[PDB]
């Protein structure tokens, strides 16, 4: 049985979208963050043509990042983005912007109105380090 | 197709390889020079300790009298193909009476590399850039796990590759001295470095055509850090 | 049934598709044929309008063999970079 | 847990080795067989009960001899047992060239354990899927031993293997006493394998064989055939 | 495709119908999405 | 060396014997001591 | 599927997936030619640098006096082969004092990079070789795919993008023969140059020449040494 | 899961075969071991006692390695009779090489590193059997050792494995004393500790073989106790508990 | 229960090796039949001949192998197997007569075999051989000899036996043959052999569509019947 | 599914589906014919130019075993290079350990075990090859042999192997070739050749004849062009 | 999903393999070692054992050479076959060559051994980290289940690790090591900065220069605690 419902909903979208009955001037946008999960039908290059595939950004997209989510706060001139970007290897920009909020919580706690450059990085600490693996500095001394 | 170094991918990738490049990626940074006069090389120490003995930091090994190596992700690969180098540049020594080309040094190095599956093991996770000297003049090779290897005017491996590499581009040109050289190394390494730079947080090495000798610096590093 | 198509089969599909667009006499359907294995019929049209469309990108006018082959990495999402240990 | 059941070199979080037990199971699973000692000897009784009267019952023998003085009957699978009785002579030959005395039978059923147990140590090898029964001769004393496919071996001094292996137990311990004779030995075993034999025990379905001062001998169709009717 | 539908029909191509974004959680989907809508000039449709 | 020569071919014959149930013959044991002694070159 | 793991694994459909993939590891180099006149064998490859002042990587590779290959695919599988063929030519000089023909060393080739696709443990060798050599049969341009199946090309092109340098071989293969060294020089560049992108173009930097001929040896011409194929070469129309 | 080999590290550094041997060795037999003033004995329990199992080797569970040494079981089969032969050897051994009895400590060791190797190199399951060693030599005098499936061992006064090793160990660490226990004290102690870990009641004789080891005029004599000593200890012991009753 | 049946070496919790068992089904893949008959002073055996096609050499279609020039064998289900397990057993015989003076009794040729059979399956290494050996030999003192060899390496003698597709029916055939006290004669085992395959295959038996190999105690060597001694055997067994 | 992954596993229902997968991918290469006329064999092989940039020639499909065994592969080409290269191997140490040329019947045998040894192991694959093996002799007649994947190797009087097995084989049963001499089953072979190639699929072929018989010495060398050209003559001739 | 071998990077180039045996370390007791002038001092947090059990064969300071000594933390198995390497290796090396095994070439080797298993798959790195003090020079160096060895001025490693070398940090001083009293004093301290038990669970071996081992027995050590004692209780 499992849904049924849902399946021929489904099912009716997939009608829609390509078959008898032309769809039309109806241009579909489809945003998922687990793909293979869908049904290969509707996977067919004829409902949805194109896959647009959204990947980690680089460090030029990530330093592009960091400037674009630090643009509105009130940080120092000094602050080496592509240092921040360079820390933060396998990053969304979720994570990014998560990081520039940190470091102005950071410039908040102790009340500076300027959020320098340690408070970027104790940022990027808290945020990617501090959560990404168990692998503890005696363990990273195994890379030099 | 991402868990043997003997499967290819639909894409004809080995995806063993290029996490070993990712390795590399995690290591410290490394910059190298190669100039008309001579070879500069300079890497960010990455200190963990106080305690810690910095010399123990052996991010710049000398392969020999000539030529010097500086290393990128795990100390034990590392620490592997730099012996392996030593010891093909002497038995080279040995059975020619001459010194190994840097060149021939690297090829060496990588036919050591290539062997990671071969026999009916894994690749070596850190990159080399071997400087020296030889009968052509001074050269600067750099070397990958996959064993794959080339001469780089100017190469930055480990970590903060891209930024030091694009900025390496920006300030290098063909007609650059040893000194203007070690002085573009030493700031990229400081707008490339978390921690402020300093006399202990980075070490340097050269080599000349005729003062191979001095392969190294010892405290006159700071002669070079102030007048940046 | 309805078989995934045929090489020859995948090689009419592609020329069939591409019929309204201004395809260069050069292109050689059959290696196209051979470079998309286990695509359907829909796959062949989405690599015949991504090859147009790249087309587009190139700012060019006619569509070329490596336009296509740059549409088939595209259809299956695949993303060609030059890896450092091949050369 | 069954994720355990396959590697022959993983201990199971309860700590037992499935595979073992399983070469136990096909052990159970064979062919009924007895060996019960007296005072005189040892008897070691086997059925050979073939599928058709076209198997020829005289071409191939379940109990087979070792030494002059050792015999030994098997449980399980077939073909293992032929790989069993030919290292089992060959370490008794071994034995014999190395000190010139027949080889005791304790030692031989401990070389025949650690053969069986090589078998048990390595994955893509499967352990000897037979147990032994093995009769010796030795400073005028019978001895008997159970070999299995984990290499455990044991002193019985009466016991069954195979189907119905527990009647057969059930049987002993009734009609079983320490100072019997061959021939009351070998009167308890054919009734032991009455007890899970399927049918007339014609003298080709019953192999019997005696170990006993003179060495060991496997029984004639026609002794067991006396014995038989000695015995219905 | 929708602003200057003239630069396709020239060529005789068909321009896809259809996109799915896909990737790792907070990579931009939706942002591009919200970006879309933000300066789409036609009916844009969120649908539940 | 005859000791042991002789000592081995018998096991080797016993077992031989024990693996086919019938009386050995004497072309066997023949040829299992000439091919014994000629592999070691006439030094037993 | 399942069967895709394993060069060991038969498809249901009759193919080996995984000998399939080596074969497309070979279009991840970049783009190579050879062709063969009367009198010569050229290859010419297009050498990629992975930095703007890292140097191009070097494409083709000498074997012997009269054999040298062009290597499109892995560098370590191209660099195992080439030492392999290498010391192949070798014992054939030391033992018979005569040069290997290519062909008996593209057979040997094919034998020895069979071995992998039929037996677990080691990968199929995931390099395309362009092997040019002369010997008393007149110049030869062999190809060698990871499949172990080699060719004998009259005028072949692998690597990536490599299809236009194929048809343009397709087109010009007639004149081919009756072309002087400097001629089918030219005809090689103008297949290279076929597998370039609009912006790009054949400078010195980044192309690299073998020749051999009836009384030249194999001989590699790279930077300077590829300025006189190169200039005379009429520009691609735009 | 990180237990299919026993070469897998678990993402918190635990070799789970190894530690699945050391729970397994649960299922043993208990064998017990005391050390005491010029003695040092093992007691071991023959689990197995159907009335059709002749008794033909008289030591099961007690094997006697060197002239001065001997040692107990507990474990599989088949790994506890390949140890044993294999300590036999090396003890064997090391008396051709130097003409000295094997001094106890060492012999644990050679064998611990053997064991350990089962549990480092790959495609071999770990010796699922651990042993307790007594001994004497001229360096230490009378030994009590201790080993473990992972090759792990240690020096002892009084410890048990097997069955129940839980609750002899604490009622060894109750009543032993250190300095002043004699081989007729320590005997006691061993019977009455497997009367209270054998779930049996009354502890037959027959079901517990006791070997002792003591120093007879430069001979290390290493004995088996018959049934007939074991008869009058397990006397002893019931007599004792009938005096103790007389406190209610 | 059927997750055990990837590897030959792995024990079903029931004790049960599965790749052994489908080996024994792969037996009946080859699509033929054979049956032996042991008479009182002879062996014979008789295979289905199955060629569909006219272009095939049918001297080469041959089941019937000579081993040895006084045993002979007969191989059921693949073809490339038994062809192996052939040159084997041959070998095996060459070995035993080279180190042991006389020629080998097929008691070893089929003990050998089955030895060789049960080391592929204790070991996984090599898949087991799905080919069935009968082997057929006038052993002296003992007359005929007839043996079966199975991949299991279960070698087992038989007054007569069968192997391939229809074993079963051809077995009960025989069972119901062998009971009833006759004279074994030669013609009467040949008879007998023929008319197991024909019963249990309900055909006119063409000479063509079958091959017969025969050893006798008068003669004791292989011999394989040419097609006019297969015509005048069936003509014989129609009357 | 399951019981498919290697050779040495048996299917519940008892066959070996990885050398089945390498009979169909045999099925799957270009048809090639072998024929016993009275006194020799003649073996004509279709082979499909993919590129037009290959030399004649080129992948040839006929292999000299010997000096009078010649092979008509079909298959995987590699695969069939090696077992080229493996017959070789065993007529020279035949050769050199017997003291004259190695009886055909006994080379199909020996290569026959080669290949079927591949079909046992999970470490190698089955060969993905299957070849013909002809011969002629002045004391052993005309011979020809067929090997498959599987190992399974018995003489045919005539016989194709690739694509179109079946059709060539139609047109094969209607010759008496127990009569001709192969100097005129080379023409038939070419015509039955070019009729069982598919034009309109695979596009171009080369048709490579090749020849072992009396007319021969006993040899087997490749047909000279010009009886070649007069065979291409007689099949094109018969385009109605 | 890349962490069952130890011959497979993980997609961001990690040894997961290398890195899980390092927990086995972090699993074992606190074992801390300092280098001075003339002395090289190594504590060890000795565990209490059993009441019967003898704490003879329960040993982490093991001697490598006269020369050379070292203190590990992990398994104890492996430890014991990685101890009886070195000296295995340090006596060979005497024998090929006059002069007496360097601590950097025993720590070298041990290093190499402990690197080669975890190249291979189907052998288990070792599980242990040691701590390698000698005279050549008084020279402190640490290994690690990775392969890699490092010269320290003071370590510690085992249960406490960054506490204990938090401890040591700031207390690594010119006049701490000025006085071999003071070196035992400083090792006794950062040790009891972990060890929270006092004297009973404390073991520190002192290796002087051209000298030999000295395991402080408990009475001198209960001396030197009282003196810290004594000289802490300056806070009132
Ligand atoms: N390239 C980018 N530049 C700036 N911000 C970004 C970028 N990528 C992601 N973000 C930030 O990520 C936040 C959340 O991401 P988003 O809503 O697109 O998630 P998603 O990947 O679509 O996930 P889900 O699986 O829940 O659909 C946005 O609010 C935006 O600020
Ligand atoms: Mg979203």
């Amino acid at each position: 049985g499992g849904d049924n419902e849902v399946q021929r909903t489904m099912l009716e979208l997939i009608n829609q979208l390509d078959g008898f009955d032309p769809r039309g001037n109806i241009k579909v946008l489809m945003a998922t963050n687990r793909p293979d999960t869908l049904d290969p039908a509707l996977m067919r290059p004829g409902r949805l043509d194109r896959k647009i595939e959204f990947s980690l950004p680089d460090l030029e997209g990530r330093t592009h990042i960091f400037k674009i989510h630090a643009r509105s706060m009130s940080v120092e001139r000094d602050i080496r983005f592509e240092l921040l970007a360079r820390l933060c290897p396998n990053s969304t920009g979720a994570e990014i912007r998560s990081v520039c909020t940190e470091a102005g919580m950071f410039a908040i706690r102790a009340r500076r109105k300027i959020a320098t450059e340690k408070d970027f990085l104790e940022a990027v600490n808290k945020v990617i380090k501090s959560y990404a693996k168990f692998s503890a500095t005696p363990r990273y001394m195994t890379y030099n | 197709y991402d868990r043997g170094v003997n499967t290819f991918s639909p894409e004809g990738r080995l995806f063993q390889v290029e996490y070993a490049i990712e390795a590399i990626k995690l290591g410290s940074t490394a910059i190298g020079i190669q100039t008309s006069e001579g070879v500069c090389l300079a890497v960010e120490k990455r200190i963990t300790s106080p305690l810690m003995e910095p010399s123990s930091i052996e991010k710049i090994v000398e392969i020999d009298a000539h030529i010097g190596c500086a290393m990128s992700g795990l100390i034990a690969d590392a620490k592997t193909l730099i012996d392996k180098a030593r010891v093909e540049t002497q038995n080279h020594w040995f059975t020619y009476n001459e010194t190994m080309t840097v060149e021939s040094v690297t090829q060496a190095v990588s036919n050591l590399a290539l062997q990671f599956g071969e026999e009916d093991s894994r690749p070596f996770g850190v990159a080399l850039l071997f400087g020296g000297v030889d009968e052509k003049g001074p050269q600067l090779f750099h070397m990958d796990p996959s064993g794959t290897f080339v001469q780089c005017d100017a190469r930055a491996i480990g970590s903060a590759s891209e930024g030091a590499q694009s900025s390496l581009q920006e300030v290098y040109h063909k007609s650059m001295t040893l000194k203007e050289a070690i002085k573009s190394s030493l700031i990229i390494l400081k707008q490339v470095m978390e921690e402020k730079l300093n006399a202990t947080n980075i070490e340097l090495a050269t080599v000349q055509p005729g003062q191979n000798f001095h392969m190294f610096t010892k405290e006159e590093l700071e002669e070079v850090i102030k007048d940046i | 049934e309805f078989p995934m198509p045929n090489e020859e089969a995948r090689a009419r599909i592609m020329q069939i598709h591409s019929r309204k667009m201004n395809v260069s006499p050069d292109v050689n359907y059959e290696e196209l044929a051979r470079c998309t294995d286990d695509f359907n019929g829909a796959q062949c049209k989405a690599v015949c309008v991504e090859a147009g469309m790249i087309a587009l990108r190139r700012g060019a006018t006619e569509l070329t063999h490596e336009d296509y082959m740059e549409g088939i990495l595209e259809v299956q999402a695949k993303k060609k970079a030059n890896l450092q240990y091949y050369a | 847990e069954r994720g355990y059941s396959f590697s022959l070199t993983t201990f199971s979080p309860s700590g037992k080795l499935v595979q073992i037990e399983y070469a136990l199971a096909a052990v159970a699973g064979g062919a009924p067989s007895v060996g019960i000692k007296a005072a005189n000897g040892v008897v070691l009784a086997t059925e050979k009960k073939q599928k058709s009267i076209l198997y020829d019952e005289r071409s191939v023998h379940k109990v087979e001899p070792i030494t002059k003085h050792i015999g030994l009957v098997y449980s399980g699978m077939g073909p293992d047992y032929r790989v069993l009785v030919h290292r089992a002579r060959k370490l008794a030959q071994q034995y014999y060239l190395v000190y010139q005395e027949p080889i005791p039978t304790a030692q031989l059923v401990q070389r025949v354990a650690s053969v069986m147990q090589e078998y048990t140590q390595s994955g893509g090898v499967r352990p000897f899927g037979v147990s032994l029964l093995i009769c010796g001769w030795n400073e005028g004393r019978p001895y008997l031993f159970q070999s299995d496919p984990s290499g455990a071996y044991f002193a019985w001094k009466a016991t069954a293997m195979g189907k119905n292996y527990v009647n057969g137990k059930t049987f002993l311990e009734k009609r079983y006493n320490e100072d019997l004779e061959l021939e009351d030995a070998i009167h308890t075993a054919i009734l032991t394998l009455k007890e899970s034999f399927e049918g007339q025990m014609t003298e080709d379905n019953i192999e019997v064989g005696i170990c006993n001062e003179a060495g060991f001998r496997r029984l004639t169709p026609t002794e067991v055939k006396d014995y038989l009717a000695a015995i219905a | 495709p929708l602003l200057h539908p003239e630069r396709f029909v020239n060529l005789g191509i068909e321009p896809p119908k259809g996109v799915l974004l896909f990737g790792p959680p907070g990579t931009g989907k939706t942002l591009c999405a919200r970006a879309v809508a933000n300066r789409t000039d036609a009916c844009f449709i969120r649908v539940i | 060396d005859t000791d042991m020569t002789t000592q081995l071919i018998s096991s080797n014959l016993e077992l031989h014997s024990l693996s086919t149930g019938r009386l050995p013959r004497v072309v066997t044991a023949n040829r299992m001591l000439k091919q014994m002694l000629f592999r070691y070159q006439g030094y037993i | 599927n399942q069967y895709d793991n394993d060069v060991t694994v038969w498809s249901p459909q009759g193919r080996i997936h995984q000998i399939e993939y080596a074969m497309e590891a070979v279009k991840q180099g970049s783009a190579t030619v050879g062709l063969k006149s009367k009198t010569h064998a050229v290859l010419v490859a297009l050498k990629r640098a992975q930095s703007e002042l890292a140097a191009h990587q070097k494409k083709i590779l000498h074997v012997d006096n009269h054999i040298g290959i062009s290597i499109a695919g892995l560098t370590a599988d191209a660099r195992l082969l080439c030492n392999f063929m290498r010391q192949e030519c070798l014992d054939s000089r030391f033992v018979f004092d005569r040069p290997l023909p290519v062909s008996r060393l593209v057979s040997l080739i094919g034998s020895k990079t069979q071995i992998p696709t039929q037996r677990y443990g080691r990968r199929p060798y995931g390099v395309g070789l362009l092997i040019a050599g002369y010997d008393d049969m007149g110049p030869h341009i062999f190809q060698t795919c990871p499949s172990a199946n080699y060719f004998d090309c009259r005028a072949m092109s692998i690597g990536a993008r490599s299809q236009s340098a194929r048809t343009y071989l397709e087109r010009h293969m007639s004149e081919f023969m009756e072309c002087n060294l400097n001629e089918l020089v030219k005809h090689g560049l103008r297949a290279l140059r076929e597998t370039l992108p609009a912006e790009q173009d054949l400078t010195t930097k980044n192309v690299s020449i073998g020749i051999v001929g009836k009384d030249l040896e194999f001989t590699i011409y790279d930077d300077d040494d590829v300025s006189p194929f190169l200039e005379g070469l009429e520009e691609r129309p735009q | 899961r990180y237990d299919s080999r026993t070469t897998i590290f678990s993402p918190e550094g635990r070799l789970y075969q190894v530690e699945y041997a050391m729970e397994a060795i649960g299922h043993a037999g208990t064998c017990l071991g005391i050390l005491a003033n010029d003695g040092v004995l093992l007691a071991a329990e023959r689990r197995n006692i159907h009335k059709l199992l002749d008794e033909v080797f008289f030591s099961e569970k007690i094997y006697k390695l060197n002239e001065d040494m001997a040692c107990s079981v507990a474990g599989i089969t088949s790994d506890a009779n390949v140890l044993t032969n294999e300590l036999r050897l090396i003890a064997q051994r090391y008396l051709l090489q130097y003409q000295e009895p094997i001094p106890c400590e060492q012999l644990v060791t050679a064998l611990c590193d053997i064991k350990q190797a089962y549990t480092q190199f790959g495609g071999k399951r770990p010796f699922g059997v651990s042993l307790l060693y007594i001994g004497w030599d001229k360096h230490y005098g009378f030994q009590l050792y201790q080993s473990d499936p992972s090759g792990n061992y240690g020096g002892w006064k009084a410890t048990c494995i097997g069955n129940n090793s839980a609750a002899a160990v604490s009622m060894l660490k109750q009543d032993y004393k250190e300095g002043e226990m004699t081989l007729k004290s320590a005997l006691a102690l061993a019977i009455k500790v497997l009367n209270k870990t054998m779930d049996v009641s009354k502890l037959s004789a027959e079901k517990v073989e006791i070997a002792t080891l003591t120093r007879e005029n430069g001979k290390t004599v290493i004995r088996v106790l018959k049934q007939k000593e074991v008869e009058q200890l397990i006397k002893k012991h019931e007599e004792e508990e009938a005096k103790a009753e007389r406190e209610k | 229960s059927a997750g055990f049946d990837r590897h030959i070496t792995i024990f079903s919790p029931e004790g049960r090796l599965y790749q052994v068992e489908y080996a024994f089904k792969a037996i009946n893949q080859g699509g033929l039949t054979s049956v032996a008959v042991r008479g009182k002073d002879c062996a014979v055996i008789v295979t289905q001949k199955k060629v569909p096609d006219k272009l095939l050499d049918s001297s080469t279609v041959t089941h019937l192998f000579k081993i040895t020039e006084n045993i002979g064998c007969v191989m059921t289900g693949m073809t490339a197997d038994s062809r192996s397990q052939v040159q084997r057993a041959r070998y095996e015989a060459a070995n035993w007569k080279y180190k042991y003076g006389y020629e080998i009794p097929v008691d070893m040729l089929c003990k050998r075999i089955a030895d060789i059979s049960q080391v592929y399956t204790q070991n996984a290494e090599m898949r087991p051989l799905g080919c069935c050996m009968i082997l057929i030999g006038i052993d002296e003192e003992q007359g005929p000899q007839v043996y079966k060899c199975d991949p299991a390496g279960y070698y087992c003698g038989f007054k007569a036996t069968a192997a391939g597709v229809k074993q079963t029916e051809s077995t009960s055939f025989l069972e119901k043959k062998v009971k009833k006290k006759f004279d074994w004669t030669f013609e009467q085992t040949v008879e007998t052999a023929i008319t197991c395959l024909s019963t249990v295959l309900s055909i006119d038996f063409k000479p063509s569509e079958i091959e017969v190999g025969v050893v006798t105690v008068e003669n004791p060597k292989f011999r394989i019947l040419t097609e006019a001694e297969i015509d005048a055997h069936l003509v014989a067994l129609a009357e | 599914t399951g019981y498919d992954l290697s050779a040495s596993t048996f299917s519940p229902d008892g066959r070996v589906f990885q050398v089945e997968y390498a009979m169909k991918a045999v099925e799957n290469s270009s048809t090639a014919i072998g024929i016993r006329c009275k006194d020799g064999v003649v073996f004509g092989v279709e082979k499909l130019v993919l590129s037009k940039l290959y030399e004649e020639g080129s992948n040839k499909r006929l292999f000299n075993v010997d000096r009078h065994v010649g092979m008509a592969v079909a298959g995987l080409l590699a695969d069939a290079r090696s077992l080229a290269d493996i017959a070789r191997e065993e007529a020279s140490n035949f050769r050199s350990n017997f003291g004259y040329n190695i009886p055909l019947k006994h080379l199909a045998d020996r290569v026959a075990m080669y290949v079927h040894a591949y079909t046992l192991y999970s470490a190698v694959r089955p060969f993905g090859c299957s070849f013909m093996l002809g011969s002629y002799s002045v004391n052993d007649g005309a011979q020809l042999y067929m090997i498959d994947p599987s190992g399974v190797s018995y003489g045919y009087w005539g016989c194709a192997i690739g694509k179109a097995r079946q059709a060539a084989k139609t047109e094969i049963e209607k010759l008496q070739m127990k009569e001709m001499t192969c100097r005129d089953i080379v023409k038939e072979v070419a015509k039955i050749i070019y009729i069982v190639h598919d034009e309109v699929k695979d596009k171009a072929f080369e048709l490579e004849l090749s020849w072992v018989g009396e007319l021969t010495n006993g040899r087997h060398e490749i047909v000279p062009k010009d009886i070649r050209e007069e065979a291409e003559k007689y099949a094109k001739e018969s385009l109605k | 999903s890349y962490d069952r071998a130890i011959t497979v990077f993980s997609p961001d180039g990690h040894l997961f393999q290398v890195e899980y045996a390092q927990e086995a370390v972090k699993k074992g007791s606190t074992a801390v070692g300092v280098r001075g002038r003339d002395i090289v001092v190594l504590g060890v947090e000795k565990k209490s054992v059993a009441k019967l059990q003898d704490e003879r064969t329960v040993r982490k300071i093991c001697a490598l050479d006269d020369n050379v000594c070292m203190a590990f933390a992990g398994l104890t198995a492996d430890a014991r076959i990685v101890i009886n390497r070195a000296r295995v290796e340090c006596q060979s090396h005497r024998l090929t060559v006059e002069d007496p095994v360097t601590v950097e070439y025993i720590t070298r080797y041990i290093a190499s051994l402990k690197q080669r298993y975890t190249q291979s798959n189907g052998r288990r790195p070792f599980g242990i980290s040691a701590l390698i003090v000698g005279f050549d020079t008084p020279r402190l160096y640490q290994t690690d289940p990775s392969g890699t060895y490092h010269a320290w001025k003071a370590n510690a490693i085992g249960r406490g690790a960054k506490s204990v070398r938090e401890f040591l940090e700031k207390n690594y001083t010119d006049e701490a090591i000025e006085t071999d009293d003071l070196t035992i004093k400083l090792v006794i301290k950062a040790l009891l900065e972990v060890v929270q038990s006092g004297g009973k669970n404390i073991e520190l071996a002192v290796m002087r220069r051209d000298q030999s081992l000295k395991i402080l027995n408990p009475e001198e050590i209960e001396k030197y605690v009282a003196e810290i004692e004594k000289e802490k209780e300056e806070n009132e």
